[PDB]
Order: structure tokens, then sequence, then C-alpha cells
């Protein structure tokens, strides 16, 4: 008994934890237990790999369950690595199965960086390893049937399914075992072996012969049409084409044989001679032509045995015409068999090694909104924060609201005093002459640690250099200038970066040194204060004034306009969505994560309320500014202009333009604090990359 | 005012 079987693809053992971890540690913590068990999984999954493809086959459920494992876990890999760019370059290469290339040289072989060839490569393997262990199952016994048809089967679906993916799958073309074409006959030779078995059991169960016709003659459709895709390509090995035409005859004859003890039971006795005539023409062929790979005789006398018989009981009893067969009805045909769909897990007891790690599609999408969202919160911020500065620079250009506080030229207006409060209390001047003085020390702390960094690196390239000059051959190495380029590219950004937080020192020091006079004045005792700030005579002429109430209220909503930024743009910094999850939807109730209509409509929920009443603000202060400017200048008719009370103007515009600038100081201050501390975190991080490097060299 | 020093992290 002989049933076609497939060889196993060979492939060459290749590092596979390396372009994982390599990526796995790109992508989180450093010493984060997230890494503790991605990378703990890249490293059974090698493993595994080399147990799937490396080891010498052994043909049991065993060795194809790990096969099985192999291609589940394969698959489970795809969405959640970045191979799609296939710039993380790892690449697979396998042989040809049969020796099968267009030219004239035996082994073709093929490596890509494409999971896709992996993945039909070892689903390919599959259905092979599947196939031999189906061919040699005891197809005497109840579970040898069983087992046999299961996996011709499967085997069935699975080179049918290479054939509807492998060229999706892959850039060029196939090695010829794994084309289209020659899985898709592999595919229809594993589904006739199967129906084959099934004609077995039947067979064996002793069923109708009306059945077992019908069966038997399925299977010769199907290996017939295996057998005509063969006749004109030859991939398949050589041994395939002769075994098809021998079970496409042998099974129209048990087919003719079976229809024949039907008709013989109808008294078509006539018909059941036609009938055993063509399968002893059938046999006879098989015998004499493909008796190297196919025993029949058995069959064939049982045959002779029904001929003769029939033949004796015609000739002499029943006297009924033999039919041409051209003239017979055709048998029917019935199939019990399936080419199995490929659904992951095909493994049993599956269990996914990286199923908690992020789909890298979701990454993405994440990233990609935060740049959204940081756009979205820093706009509103920095729109908002310019048009205060615009409204307290115009205000003070208008020397409001002290103006209209100012009733007696003899004392310190109340904003001016309480502005003045607020500055003591925060320290004074002596609070910002601290900060400056101590922003070029910063400074020279973070210059330090990117020198001594580069330094490192500069002299051992320099004792590494020498070695290899007196040392040639002892001192083989990639020089210490090539393995450093990539940190002395960081370190030359990094001083790019000290250029421009030098740049800002200047500014800040610049607008220090030009206003830090009239804060000092600002910062005095009340008393003190108002001895420096030059009398005027008060037109008592104003207190009342139509003029003055509405600019004063009018001054009173500009305020609350203003304080309201400040919840605002605490609010704005304060909330935060987790996108994850809404992500994770998208992409298993879908097959897609759109994340610009997804996050755009997830930010309008979140942040929708206040990036309008930010929105709000800025127009409603166009509006106050507008009618204050207006009302002012008709303030400015009642104003008169006495020598006395422009020197007092004077001061006062300057005193609250003092203000302002001591605000704005402190903040730019504090600011470029926290920056240049936080890159003394980022440098001696750098500083770590280097040593570390330098003793591992 | 530190910000475009931000920026080229």
């Amino acid at each position: 008994a002989t049933f076609i079987s497939v060889q196993l693809k060979k492939t060459s053992e290749v590092d596979l934890a390396k372009p994982l971890v390599k990526f796995i540690q790109q992508t989180y913590p450093s010493g984060g237990e997230e890494q503790a068990q991605y990378c703990r999984a890249a490293e059974e999954l090698s493993k595994l790999r080399r147990a799937a493809v490396g080891r010498p086959l052994d043909k049991h459920e065993g060795a194809l369950e790990t096969l099985l494992r192999y291609y589940d876990q394969i698959c489970s890999i795809e969405p959640k690595f970045p191979f799609s760019e296939n710039q993380i370059c790892l690449t697979f290469t396998w042989k040809d199965a049969f020796d099968k290339g267009s030219l004239f040289g035996g082994s073709v072989k093929l490596a890509l960086a494409s999971l896709g060839y992996e993945k039909s490569c070892v689903l390919f393997n599959c259905a092979a390893l599947a196939s031999q262990i189906a061919a040699e199952q005891n197809l005497d016994n109840d579970e040898g049937l069983k087992i046999a048809a299961k996996h011709y089967q499967f085997a069935s679906g699975a080179f049918l399914h290479i054939k509807e993916t492998v060229l999706s799958a892959l850039s060029r073309e196939p090695t010829v075992d794994i084309s289209p074409d020659t899985v898709g006959t592999l595919s229809l030779i594993m589904l006739a072996q199967a129906q084959e078995v099934f004609f077995l059991k039947a067979t064996r169960d002793k069923m109708k012969d009306a059945i077992i016709a019908k069966l038997a003659n399925q299977a010769a459709d199907y290996f017939g049409d295996a057998f005509k895709q063969c006749q004109y390509k030859d991939t398949l090995p050589k041994e395939v084409f002769p075994v098809l035409a021998a079970k496409h005859c042998i099974m129209q004859a048990n087919a003719e044989y079976h229809q024949s003890i039907l008709a013989k039971q109808q008294y078509y006795f006539g018909e059941e001679i036609a009938r055993l005539q063509h399968a002893a023409e059938l046999i006879k062929t098989v015998a004499s032509r493909y008796d190297e790979y196919v025993n029949v005789k058995d069959f064939s006398d049982k045959i002779n045995r029904a001929l003769a018989a029939a033949k004796k009981d015609n000739d002499f009893i029943y006297h009924d015409r033999v039919p041409d067969l051209k003239d017979l009805d055709p048998i029917g045909k019935a199939t019990l068999v399936k080419s199995t769909p490929v659904n992951v897990p095909i493994s049993q007891k599956f269990t996914d090694l990286f199923e908690k790690m992020v789909p890298v599609s979701v990454q993405q999408s994440l990233a990609a909104y935060n740049q959204r969202k940081a756009d979205l919160v820093n706009r509103s911020i920095a729109q908002m924060r310019e048009a205060t500065t615009l409204a307290n620079g115009v205000l003070a250009s208008l020397n409001l609201p002290a103006a209209i506080e100012d009733v007696s030229g003899d004392t310190v207006p109340q904003s001016i005093l309480t502005k003045s409060r607020s500055v003591i209390e925060q320290g004074g001047i002596q609070t910002v002459d601290q900060l400056i003085k101590e922003l070029p020390e910063l400074l020279q702390r973070n210059r330090e640690i990117l020198d001594e960094s580069l330094r490192l690196l500069d002299e051992e390239e320099a004792t590494d250099n020498d070695l290899r000059a007196k040392f040639k051959e002892r001192w083989q190495r990639t020089p210490s200038n090539e393995l450093y380029k990539p940190l002395r590219a960081e370190g030359t950004n990094f001083r790019t970066v000290l250029d421009k937080a030098v740049q800002a020192d200047g500014q800040v020091k610049e607008c220090y040194q030009s206003h830090r006079d009239t804060i000092v004045l600002l910062c005095k005792p009340e008393p003190e204060l108002n001895a420096a700030i030059p009398s005027a005579n008060p037109a008592k002429t104003m207190q009342g004034s139509e003029v003055v109430n509405v600019l004063k209220s009018l001054l009173s909503n500009l305020d609350e306009v203003k304080k309201e930024r400040e919840g605002l743009e605490n609010d704005l910094k304060s909330v935060n969505f987790d996108m994850t999850s809404k992500f994770l939807t998208a992409l298993a109730q879908d097959g897609v994560i759109n994340e610009e209509a997804l996050s755009v409509t997830e930010l309008d929920r979140v942040y929708g309320g206040l990036t309008t009443k930010v929105q709000e603000s800025l127009k409603k202060q166009e509006g106050l500014l507008k009618n204050i400017q207006v009302s002012h200048q008709e303030f400015s008719k009642m104003k008169q202009s006495n020598n006395e009370a422009n020197l007092r103007e004077e001061v006062l515009k300057n005193l609250a333009t003092a203000y302002d600038n001591f605000v704005e100081l402190v903040a730019n201050l504090k600011e470029g604090t926290k920056f240049y501390n936080e890159l003394t975190e980022i440098l001696v991080r750098f500083q770590n990359k280097c040593s570390d490097i330098v003793f591992a060299r | 005012a530190y910000d475009p020093a931000r920026k080229l992290l």
C-alpha cells in the first residue's frame, strides 16, 4: 500500500533572540520587569525554532505539535514587532523541498527577511510531516484510519492556505515547492488520499456496494484532477506522477467493481460484465506499467473470478447483451472530506509568550496621540500667556489701574502697594539675584559632565590606536574610533543644546540688568517707597466720574478674565486620557486602528470644554482692550498735563512695568533652572553609557 | 525662554 507524502524543507539556523531583544529594550524601561519576561520569551522562542526545524526528524505527534506550536507562536508575534518596515532585519533561509529550480542546479535556496516566508515554510513542513505520519498509519484498524484521515485533511488545508497567502506574504517569487500551483496540487493529492481512507473504512465496515462505489469514484475524480495538473508541469518529485496515475486507475476500477455488484443484484447482467471488463482492463494496465509502485494482485484475482462467473451465468443461462461503456450511466460521487482551514492556534494547549506585549500599531497610535495632545495643550497655554503679557503691557502703557486709584498724588496707589508687598514676600530682588548668580554654575556643572564624558572616549580611543599600532596581530579589533561614532553624535548635539541654553541665559540676564533698579525700589518698605514716588496735585474732579466707574469695572473684568487663565491652564495640564484600551477595541472589534479620527474625537471630548473657554478669553480680552483704550483716552481729557503729574505718571507706569518684569523674570529663571537640572539627569546617564563602554573595552 | 532649548532634547 503506497501513499504519497512530502519531504520537509531545510532551513539554516538563525539567531532569533537577537533582533528581538534589541528592539524589546529600545522599547521598555531598562531593568524594568517588562523586559524581564519579554526578553525571556524571545529566548524560549529561538530555542523552539531550533527544535521545530533544526532537529533531524522524528515522525510522531510530539515533533508535529512542537512544529504546530511553532507555527502558532510565530503568527502571534507579527503584530507585536515592526517587521512591516522590515527595518528590524532578521533573515530566514530555506531550501527547496524537491530541489526544484528553473535553472539546472539541484538545490535552490532562498533567504528572506520576511516573516511571511518563515510562516509559509513552517506551515508547509507542518503539512508534510502530517502527510508522512498519515502515510504510516495502519489502515487495517479503526484508529489508523481516523489518524490518517485527519492528517491528510490537515495537510490538504495547510497546503491550500499556503496557496492562498504565500505571494501577498512575500515580495518576490517563492521557491517552487511553495508556489501557489505546487501547493494547490499537493492539497488536492492530500484530499484525494483522505477520500481514499474513507473508501477503505467503508470497505472494512462492509457497507453497501452503492456507497463504496460512490466513495471510490469521488477519490478517482480527485486523483484524476491532481493527475491532470501534473501532466504538463513537473514540479513534484519523480515518483509522484506514476503513483497518481496508478491510484486514479485503481480507484476507477474499485468503482467499477462495486457498481458491477449492484448491477448483478438488479439482474443487469450485461452491465455487470461490462463494468468488470473495464475494471480488469484498468487493473491490468496498472499491474504491468506501475508494478514498481503498486500491488494489485488480490484485486485482479477478485475481479477475474467475478468476471469469469458472471460470463458463465450469462453465456449459459441469462444471455443478456453486454453494453458498450459509452452507453452506461455515470457512477455518482460522494465526498466525505474537507481540506481543513488553518485557524491559529493549530497546536493543542497553545499559550502566547508575548500575549501581554502591546500591538505595535497601538503603541504607534498612542505616541501619535500625545504629539497631538501636547500640541493642543501647549497651543492653548502659550496663546493665553501671550495675551496676558499683552494686556499687562497695555495697562502699564496707560498707567492703569494706578491712575484711577491715585486719589491724592500723595501716597502709594493701592495696586502698586499690593504688587510691592507681593514682591517683597517672594523674597524681593535678592531672590532674583540668587537665581541669576547660580545660573552660570548650573551651566558649568553640565559643561563639565559632557566634557569628562567625551574625554573618556578620547582617552580610551587613544590607547586603542596605540595598541593596534604596536601589536597589529594581538590587537585586532574594531577601532574605538568607529565604535564611538554614535556616542560622539549625541555629544555633539548636547553641545548644540548648551549653545541654545547659554543664548537664553544672555537674554534673561540682559532683562535683569535693565529692570533691576526699578524692582529694588518697588521692594522698599511702604513709607520709603512712597517718599521716592514724586508727588502731584490730584484733580479731585475725578472722584465719581463716569469715565472712572466704567474704566474701574472695565478693569475689574479684565482682572477676572486673567486670574481665570490660571485655573484653565492648570486644568489643561491636570487631566489625562489613557487611550490604550480605546485603541485595543478599535483593533479587536476591527481590522485596523485609525488613530487620527479616534484621538481627534477623544481630544474634543476631554479638552474641548477648555479649548473653548480659552478661546473665549482671547476675544473677551480683545473686547476689553478695545473698550479700555477708548474709555481711557477720555479719562485723558480730564487728565491734566502738569509736569508735577507727568513725573508722577512716569514713575507709576514704571513701577507697574517693574512688577510685570519681576514676575516674568522669576519665571524664566525657575524654568531655566528646572531645565539645567533635567539636563544634569540626562547628561549623567550619558556619562554612564560612556564609562560602561570604555570599560567593556 | 528655555523652550527653544528643550526642543533640541
